[PDB]
């Protein structure tokens, strides 16, 4: 339990934090006419 | 070539054979969440105390039913919207016996539903084309977040959500129509006219197009808007009806001159809705 | 006095709708500028003034 | 005329103010007038909701929704959510019919009348889309009249007759507060709060010692930040994460405004604090637990409750889903486990008991002003977030260059190496 | 003068008016 | 044994579902 | 209730609310002069 | 009757009520009044019927 | 249940599908 | 060059609308049912069949007003306006439900017609009839719901009156009386229409979306999009086109034969082992044994007015109820 | 143009008034059998007129008439 | 009693549009 709670918020911030700092990473440069 | 420089290139990249994307990021394990627990709570999972009464209501495969009869029934009613993660309860078989499962697929799957939309956006940008297949898909998304979150907000808890099963959807409509009458709703209305006349156009275009190739773009233009319009439409009908702003009502309109009434087919109607009604609100 | 507070807040309605059909005229065609715009600004400064009257006139 | 056509903007007319995208002066014109469309409809509909009030049936029976707000601050109200004189609602109407007519000439002189586009009379009003510096600046300076008008409500509750507080004693009665909430542990256990029935985000602040602080934390912050924005520039990373363009701004406006009307219906839903239950009407909670406890009455009377999953005491039935309601006419028969049946048994003072009736009447033929509010501002909102993402997508696109169509010679899905 | 069109405006004009009638009739009926 | 039959038929669409995806003959 | 001085002024209120929907109503008659161009 | 069937209830009409073997006589009801009533006959629509013993003047007896 | 219903699944499931797959092999192995 | 020559040249001839040999099955008998609709609504009562008022004249709504069937004791009778019924008297052909009879058949015989016609229009411009093959499939309906229906029932009066609510009274009857619902052809339809739906919705969409900056849009950037977001993706646009036409249109033909089936109680009513298990045992309860008991609350509630012929008279101790 | 348009005026509202007058003078009710308001029921007659045989309908009609 | 109102708006409308489209 305790570390199922763990994982998962551990997991959750993790993915949004890859989201945020995948968006914010200059993804305005990955069209094709970039 | 940074590290994180090459696992953006990794994910926003057009040579996976299915793209991922940031949006995608947030889909992938939510999605499989949501079908993992879908799978498992449809084959084998405890009676549900769908009253909230100490009384258990079964769903599952391995308890008796079959796919036209077999749901995930949604949480308990004393839960009410309460959040019920599996760490916050008492003991995994009560946490099962209280309807858990139906919260873990439903948020799960709300949230891989937008994110999904997210991704169509995503991806039409690093196509190069124009962004709109989202708005499009907007509408259907819409509707599954009226009957699962919206509507279960307004009644105050999930159990008046819609069940995860064949039946338990025509279950759901029954009920609804007892409550809301929602066929005298002209959002429904709406709706209908915009499925029925959406394959009718589809038909039409259709047998057009495959009969002759052996502005016309706003003819490409229109066959995306109906049917689109019209389920934005009665996925807002349905969320207004909750928060109890229910439909038409012309019971008891014609009157004798004396004093006497005449009945009229909404009076049918009605008593159709008393009948589903009284079935229904187990006591009183 | 009460009467006559009525009747100044006709005489506002009056003007008030008078401003409403000019202003669009003078102001999208200036070609009558010369009389048009003092109209259209005197009818403003009546409005302004009828209002700050009737601001005291309702006490 | 020259530019009001399709030929000379490539807009069709059903696309028409798409063309003022770069006519500062005309935009401006209409962004004032329907300013002023706003405030005329707020003061039209107060006139109106006054011109048919009537002081005997309750606001909610009455059906006037308009008139509630005001009541909530206190205007001519008095103790129990009763009116004492129509007055301060009709002056109210008024002033914003009057500013509406201030705003209407502004928005038509800036149309017609004024400069086409400000860049050429100066500069501080002439501003072009993509100049990062002079968007954050008037950014900064809305900011800072939001922050006064923040400031404005707390100063209003603090001196100038309070707001109307349903926890006072014997009903609810208009109070002005004197002990603002600002301990930063309680503002965070605000935010942090889980969104779900497990508490309640923001929705769930019950006492307005915490409305009156909270106000002034995010008055003081907007001005700060409306400062923040007029002295420093965008960083880096902020002019490479965003897009800079007209739409883009309104989209991010759209997707913030879809927030805001998510959040104001679940304001004017779940909260009978903020939106006292003695105008609005009844939530459905309350209106279900007022039904428990008035038959509860009458069963007592002639001679039902149960325990919760935590095992406190609650009422039983449908109504355990409100099981953790909290409310003014019932708070008083608490206990530190549940509403005690000994409490009820002797405790219910007579408003309390007129209370629940009214509310059981009541229930959310008859439609409450929360179901009007959450209704239409649920489907406000869900529009909105289209608009956000079709104006999102549209920034995005014409920022990139392929906003009009996939090039014919030059496509880019022809180049990239076959999947199979 | 009498083209198939006259004759189909007409079929479908004449008894839609009379109808038209009719139904405001009702509607000033107590 | 039912129950047999109806994860029979649901394994056969999902592995129907992998081939149609990552078998599919390139279209050209 | 209106203030008894406004009062004789009712009726012109009750068509206020309604004023906005012309408006947006107003944009077409507007294009219906210019013909759409 | 041939409108009391279904669509998947598969085989002979003795796989169901099962195979006659003897008429038990034709039955009649009597309250504590002695009044002769009858039971209304369940029509071919419905699935299941309400048993409703009436008297013969039209007035429902007992149920 | 049916005893039958089983076997009535199975055979459903089966014939078309070794119907399809045999149309299908049969039309691979032609070039 | 013969009468008819003469006359098949003069139908032929291009016109504000075309007419052809078939216009003269079809617009006299879809003017005459459009018609007879609009006379039963604005002014024939339902008072002596169904005991209700749904017509203009006794005050009802436009979402109230309806042309309803006959009665019950004619059986299947024609009702013919000169027939042993009616008896050349208009007004008891009238209060008889006839009009219901008028409607509908011709009706049937104005979408006859109409699927002659497009076989001629497509005849006469040269192209693949597809579009009467479509059209076969809404056929198919009315002919299973307004004919096969009620001719498989007791009467007439079992069909769907015309009609906005009686339309709904009838939805309500189907899954009370025959619980529709669980029929799985009547599921086969549902999945073709909401199908048909998507594929116009989604479609739209793409072509819109794969615009090129001028067929005229990119199917290569279309076909990438949706095999890299969905997974599969249309490669031919004669199959994506023909498979618009074919789902909604066998949609409609499963949910016929679904129709067809119940015309005859030869319904899905129920799953015996479900039924069988719940006499077992009584804890067991699922959604299926629930909606069971629906159907038997709106049968014994809708009954006694539905079927007011019958003379019903079921008290308050047998109607069920939730105690 | 203008011809028609005598026609039209001279017609149009001579119809209008021809189903106007259908009504109002009660006509319709006769032609139609549509009952008068107050011939729904009687005083007291409040069963319902529904026919139960097939083949005199018109004639029992006639009866609940 | 209220349409008089309601039709001297109306009338005030497409007045304000008819006197610019004089010129
Ligand atoms: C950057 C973007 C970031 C986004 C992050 C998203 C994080 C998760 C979002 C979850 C959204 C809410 C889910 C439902 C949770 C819920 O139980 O919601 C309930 C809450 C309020 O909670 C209730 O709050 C109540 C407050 O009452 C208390 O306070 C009251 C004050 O009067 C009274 O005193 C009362 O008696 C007292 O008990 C109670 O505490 C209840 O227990 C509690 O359930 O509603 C609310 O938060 C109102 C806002 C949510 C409602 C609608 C959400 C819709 C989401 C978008 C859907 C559309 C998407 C578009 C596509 C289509
Ligand atoms: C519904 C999704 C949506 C939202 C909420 C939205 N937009 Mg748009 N939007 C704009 C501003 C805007 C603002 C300032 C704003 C927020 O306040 C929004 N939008 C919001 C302009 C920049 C730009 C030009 C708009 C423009 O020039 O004209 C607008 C056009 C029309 C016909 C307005 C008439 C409205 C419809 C008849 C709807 C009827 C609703 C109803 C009356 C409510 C009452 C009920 C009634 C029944 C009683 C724009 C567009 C456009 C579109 C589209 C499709 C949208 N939008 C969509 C949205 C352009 O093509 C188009 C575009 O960009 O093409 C390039
Ligand atoms: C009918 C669609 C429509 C709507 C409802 C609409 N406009 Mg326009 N609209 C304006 C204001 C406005 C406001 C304040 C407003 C709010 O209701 C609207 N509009 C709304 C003025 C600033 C501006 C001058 C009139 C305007 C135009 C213009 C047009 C066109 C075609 C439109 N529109 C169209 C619309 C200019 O050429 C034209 C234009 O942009 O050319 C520069
Ligand atoms: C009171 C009616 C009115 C309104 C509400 C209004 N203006 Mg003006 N207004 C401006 C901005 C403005 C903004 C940002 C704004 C938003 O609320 C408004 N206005 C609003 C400036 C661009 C511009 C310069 C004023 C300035 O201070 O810069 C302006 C004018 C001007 C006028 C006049 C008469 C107005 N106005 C009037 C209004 C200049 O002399 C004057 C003018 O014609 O100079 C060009
Ligand atoms: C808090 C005081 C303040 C206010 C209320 C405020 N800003 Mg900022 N502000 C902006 C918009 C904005 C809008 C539209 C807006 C309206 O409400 C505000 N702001 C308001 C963006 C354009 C711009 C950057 C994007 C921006 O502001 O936010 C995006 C980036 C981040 C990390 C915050 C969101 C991420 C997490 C969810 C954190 C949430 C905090 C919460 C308490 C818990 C901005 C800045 C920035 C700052 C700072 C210090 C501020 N602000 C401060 C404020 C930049 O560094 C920075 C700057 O360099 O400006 C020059
Ligand atoms: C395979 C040889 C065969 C044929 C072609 C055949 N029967 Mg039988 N058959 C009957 C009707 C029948 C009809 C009306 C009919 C032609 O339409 C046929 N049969 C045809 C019933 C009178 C009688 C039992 C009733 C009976 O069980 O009828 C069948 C029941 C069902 C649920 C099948 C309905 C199937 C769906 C439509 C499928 C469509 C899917 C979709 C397209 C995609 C019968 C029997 C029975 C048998 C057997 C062994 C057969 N049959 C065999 C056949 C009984 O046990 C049994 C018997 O003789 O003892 C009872
Ligand atoms: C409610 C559903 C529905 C309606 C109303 C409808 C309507 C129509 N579809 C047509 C076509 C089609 N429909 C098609 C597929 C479909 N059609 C569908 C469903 C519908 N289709 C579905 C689900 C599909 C997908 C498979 C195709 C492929 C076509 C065509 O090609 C054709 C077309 O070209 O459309 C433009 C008709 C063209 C004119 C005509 O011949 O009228 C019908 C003709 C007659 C003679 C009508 C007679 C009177 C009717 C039968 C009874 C009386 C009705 C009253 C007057 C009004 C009743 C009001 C109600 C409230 C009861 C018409 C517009
Ligand atoms: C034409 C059809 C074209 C499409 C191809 C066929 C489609 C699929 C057909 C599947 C048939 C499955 C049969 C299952 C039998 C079963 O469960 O019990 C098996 C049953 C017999 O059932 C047994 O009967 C015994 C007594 O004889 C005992 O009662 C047993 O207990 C009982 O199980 O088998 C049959 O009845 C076989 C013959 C079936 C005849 C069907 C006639 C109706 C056909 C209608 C066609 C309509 C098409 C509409 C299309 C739209
Ligand atoms: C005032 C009030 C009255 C009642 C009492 C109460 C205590 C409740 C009091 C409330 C006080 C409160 C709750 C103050 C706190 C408010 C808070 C935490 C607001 C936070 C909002 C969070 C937001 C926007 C998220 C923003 C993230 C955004 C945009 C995305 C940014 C980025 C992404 C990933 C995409 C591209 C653009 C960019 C910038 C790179
Ligand atoms: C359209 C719509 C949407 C937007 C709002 C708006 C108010 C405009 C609304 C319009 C509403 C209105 C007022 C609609 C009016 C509709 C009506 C009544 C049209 C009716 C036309 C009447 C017709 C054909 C009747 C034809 C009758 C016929 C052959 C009779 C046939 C005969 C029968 C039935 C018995 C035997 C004898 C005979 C002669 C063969
Ligand atoms: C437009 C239209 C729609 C579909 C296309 C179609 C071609 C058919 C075309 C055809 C016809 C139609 C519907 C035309 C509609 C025209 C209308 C209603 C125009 C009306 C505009 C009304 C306006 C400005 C009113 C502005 C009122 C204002 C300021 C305030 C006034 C005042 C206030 C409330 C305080 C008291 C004093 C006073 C003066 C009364
Ligand atoms: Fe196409």
């Amino acid at each position: 339990m305790a570390i199922l709670k763990f994982v998962t918020y551990a997991w959750i911030i993790f993915v949004i934090s890859l989201f945020f700092f995948g968006f914010i990473s200059s993804d305005t440069t990955r069209n094709p006419k970039a | 070539a940074s590290a994180w420089e090459r696992f953006c290139s990794f994910i926003t990249s057009t040579n996976n054979r299915l793209y991922i994307g940031w949006f995608g990021v947030l889909m992938i394990p939510t999605l499989l969440t949501a079908v993992t627990c879908f799978v498992i709570a449809f084959i084998g999972a405890p009676p549900v105390d769908i009253d909230g009464i100490r009384e258990p209501v079964a769903g599952s495969l391995l308890y008796g039913n079959n796919i036209i009869t077999g749901a995930v029934v949604p949480s308990s009613n004393a839960i009410g919207l309460h959040l019920y993660p599996i760490w916050e309860a008492a003991s995994l078989d009560e946490w099962l016996y209280n309807g858990g499962p139906y919260q873990l697929i439903i948020f799960h799957y709300m949230i891989g539903c937008i994110c999904y939309l997210g991704r169509q956006w995503e991806y039409s940008y690093r196509l190069g084309m124009r962004p709109w297949i989202c708005v499009a898909y907007s509408a259907p998304l819409a509707a599954t977040y009226s009957v699962f979150l919206i509507y279960p907000l307004g009644q105050g808890s999930f159990s008046d959500g819609m069940p995860l099963g064949i039946s338990g959807t025509f279950n759901f409509m029954f009920v609804f129509q007892a409550e809301h009458n929602i066929l005298m709703h002209p959002f429904h209305m709406f709706g209908v006219a915009g499925v029925l006349g959406g394959s009718l156009f589809a038909a039409m275009h259709g047998s057009l197009v495959s009969s002759t190739l052996v502005n016309s773009r706003s003819l490409h233009f229109f066959l995306g808007a109906w049917p689109v319009v019209c389920i934005w439409l009665t996925a807002m009908g349905i969320s207004t009806m909750a928060f109890n702003l229910n439909g038409f009502n012309f019971n008891h309109s014609i009157v004798d001159s004396q004093g006497n009434v005449v009945n009229t087919w909404a009076d049918v109607l009605n008593r159709a809705n008393l009948g589903f009604e009284v079935m229904h609100e187990r006591n009183a | 006095m009460s009467v006559l507070f009525q009747l100044l807040i006709a005489a506002f309605v009056a003007l008030s709708f008078a401003m409403i059909i000019g202003v669009p005229v003078v102001f999208s065609t200036g070609d009558a500028s010369d009389d048009a715009n003092k109209l259209i600004w005197g009818g403003a400064a009546a409005w302004v003034v009828l209002l700050f009257v009737a601001a005291l006139a309702s006490i | 005329a020259a530019g009001y056509d399709r030929a000379t903007t490539g807009y069709g007319w059903w696309a028409g103010n798409a063309r003022l995208t770069d006519l500062s002066g005309q935009l401006t014109g209409a962004h004032i007038a329907h300013a002023g469309m706003i405030t005329f409809w707020a003061g039209a509909m107060t006139l109106f909701e006054v011109s048919h009030f009537i002081p005997e049936k309750p606001m909610y029976e009455q059906g006037s929704i308009l008139l509630a707000h005001l009541a909530a601050e206190g205007f001519g109200v008095g103790p129990g959510g009763e009116v004492i004189s129509t007055y301060p609602y009709f002056v109210i109407g008024a002033i914003h019919l009057i500013a509406s007519a201030v705003l209407g000439f502004g928005g038509l002189y800036h149309t017609f009348r004024g400069p086409a586009k400000f860049e050429d009379y100066s500069d501080w009003w002439g501003y072009d889309w993509e100049d990062k510096e002079k968007m954050m600046q008037i950014l900064g300076i809305h900011l800072i009249f939001l922050g006064i008008g923040a400031l404005a409500f707390a100063a209003k509750a603090m001196f100038f007759g309070g707001l109307y507080d349903p926890w006072a004693p014997g009903g609810g009665n208009v109070r002005l507060i004197t002990n603002p909430t600002w301990n930063l542990g309680t503002f965070l256990g605000y935010i942090t709060r889980s969104p779900w029935g497990e508490g309640g985000w923001i929705v769930s602040v019950n006492n307005l010692e915490d409305v009156v602080g909270g106000h002034l934390l995010v008055g003081v912050h907007y001005i700060f930040g409306g400062v923040f924005h007029i002295l420093v520039k965008p960083w880096g990373w902020v002019r490479r994460a965003y897009v800079w363009s007209g739409e883009a701004y309104l989209s991010y406006s759209l997707g913030a405004l879809y927030m805001c009307g998510m959040i104001a219906v679940g304001y004017v839903w779940f909260n009978n604090t903020v939106y006292p239950s003695e105008f609005y009407g009844p939530t459905a909670a309350e209106a279900s637990q007022a039904q428990a406890m008035t038959f509860l009455i009458r069963d007592q009377r002639l001679g039902y409750l149960m325990r919760s999953p935590s095992g406190e005491i609650i009422f039983g039935g449908e109504t355990m889903r409100f099981w953790d309601f909290r409310g003014p006419w019932l708070e008083p028969l608490r206990g530190p486990n549940g509403l005690d049946l000994n409490k009820l048994r002797n405790d219910i003072q007579p408003w309390q008991a007129r209370r629940a009736a009214e509310y059981m009447t009541h229930a959310p033929n008859y439609v409450s002003p929360r179901s009007w509010l959450s209704t239409s501002h649920f489907c406000l909102a869900f529009f909105f977030f289209v608009g956000h993402i079709w104006h999102s997508g549209r920034a995005r696109a014409a920022a990139a260059g392929f906003e009009k169509g996939i090039e014919r010679k030059t496509e880019y899905a022809l180049s990239l190496p076959d999947i199979d | 003068i009498y083209t198939v069109r006259w004759l189909a405006v007409h079929t479908l004009g004449v008894p839609l008016v009379w109808f038209l009638g009719a139904i405001a009739s009702m509607q000033f009926i107590n | 044994m039912d129950v047999i039959a109806y994860v029979f038929i649901l394994a056969c669409i999902i592995g129907l579902f992998f081939f149609a995806v990552f078998f599919r003959e390139k279209p050209t | 209730k209106l203030p008894e001085a406004f009062s004789v002024f009712s009726p012109i209120v009750d068509v206020m609310p309604v004023i906005p929907l012309f408006f947006l109503a107003l944009a077409f008659v507007w294009q219906a002069a210019v013909g759409f161009k | 009757s041939p409108a009391k069937g279904g669509l998947f209830r598969t085989g002979a009409m003795n796989s169901g009520d099962g195979i006659a073997r003897a008429w038990e006589g034709h039955p009649t009801f009597t309250d504590s009044e002695g009044r002769e009533l009858f039971v209304r006959r369940m029509p071919n629509f419905f699935e299941t019927f309400p048993v409703v013993l009436t008297d013969k003047d039209g007035v429902v007896r007992a149920d | 249940v049916n005893d039958l219903g089983a076997i009535a699944t199975a055979l459903f499931v089966f014939i078309p599908c070794v119907f399809l797959i045999l149309l299908y092999a049969q039309t691979a192995s032609r070039g | 060059r013969g009468w008819f020559d003469v006359l098949d040249d003069w139908l032929k001839r291009d016109r504000f609308v075309f007419i052809g040999w078939s216009g003269i099955l079809l617009f006299p008998c879809a003017f005459l049912s459009i018609g007879g609709w609009f006379t039963g609504t604005t002014f024939v009562t339902s008072w002596y069949t169904h005991g209700l008022a749904s017509s203009y004249l006794e005050g009802a709504n436009f979402l109230t007003v309806a042309v309803s069937t006959p009665a019950d004791s004619l059986g299947h009778s024609l009702l013919l306006l000169w027939g042993p019924e009616a008896q050349g008297d208009f007004t008891r052909w009238c209060q008889l439900g006839g009009l219901w009879n008028f409607t509908t058949l011709h009706g049937v015989f104005g979408l006859i017609g109409f699927m002659l016609r497009q076989f001629e229009i497509a005849r006469l411009v040269g192209v693949r009839p597809y579009n009467a093959v479509a059209f076969s499939g809404p056929i198919a309906v009315y002919v299973s719901v307004f004919l096969m229906y009620p001719l498989g029932q007791s009467s007439w009066f079992f069909a769907p009156s015309w009609g906005v609510t009686s339309i709904f009274r009838f939805l309500l009857f189907a899954q009370g009386f025959h619980n529709l619902t669980l029929n799985p052809f009547h599921m086969m339809g549902v999945a073709g229409i909401l199908g048909g739906a998507l594929l116009c919705a989604i479609h739209g969409a793409t072509v819109e979306n794969t615009l090129f900056e001028d067929e005229t849009y990119s199917m290569v950037t279309a076909n990438r999009f949706w095999s890299q977001i969905f997974g599969i993706a249309f490669s031919n646009k004669r199959w994506l086109h023909f498979f618009m036409l074919f789902v909604p249109v066998t949609g409609l033909w499963a949910s016929a034969i679904g129709l067809v089936g119940i015309a005859l109680n030869m319904r899905a009513y129920d799953f015996v082992s479900q039924e069988i298990r719940a006499a077992e045992d009584p804890e067991f309860e699922t959604f299926y044994t629930k909606n069971i008991l629906l159907n038997e609350g709106l049968r014994a509630w809708m009954a006694p007015q539905d079927q007011i012929h019958e003379n019903f008279i079921f008290p308050e101790e047998v109607l069920p109820r939730g105690n | 143009s203008i011809r028609y348009w005598i026609i039209h005026t001279i017609t149009v509202p001579m119809l209008f008034l021809a189903g106007w007058l259908f009504v109002s003078t009660g006509l319709a009710y006769d032609v139609f059998g549509t009952p008068r308001p107050n011939e729904y029921f009687d005083q007291a007659r409040q069963g319902l007129p529904l026919v139960t045989d097939r083949y005199e309908g018109k004639q029992q009609i006639d009866e609940f008439t | 009693l209220q349409l008089t109102m309601l039709g001297a708006v109306v009338i005030a409308g497409p007045i304000v549009v008819l006197l610019v489209a004089l010129r």
